């Protein structure tokens, strides 16, 4: 998931609000 | 800061000031 996938990868914005409540 | 690598609590900083008061949550798998 993000938690893994915005580690070996770069994160983006997009992926980080899909985890805001 | 959020186009970039964010292992451990780098991810969770990152929770944090792009979700601001809604705040998020952080699910290790």
């Amino acid at each position: 998931g993000i938690v893994e996938q915005c580690c070996t990868s770069i994160c983006s914005l997009y992926q980080l609000e899909n985890y805001c409540n | 800061f959020v186009n970039q690598h964010l292992c451990g609590s780098h991810l969770v900083e990152a929770l944090y000031l792009v979700c601001g008061e809604r705040g998020f949550f952080y699910t290790p798998k």
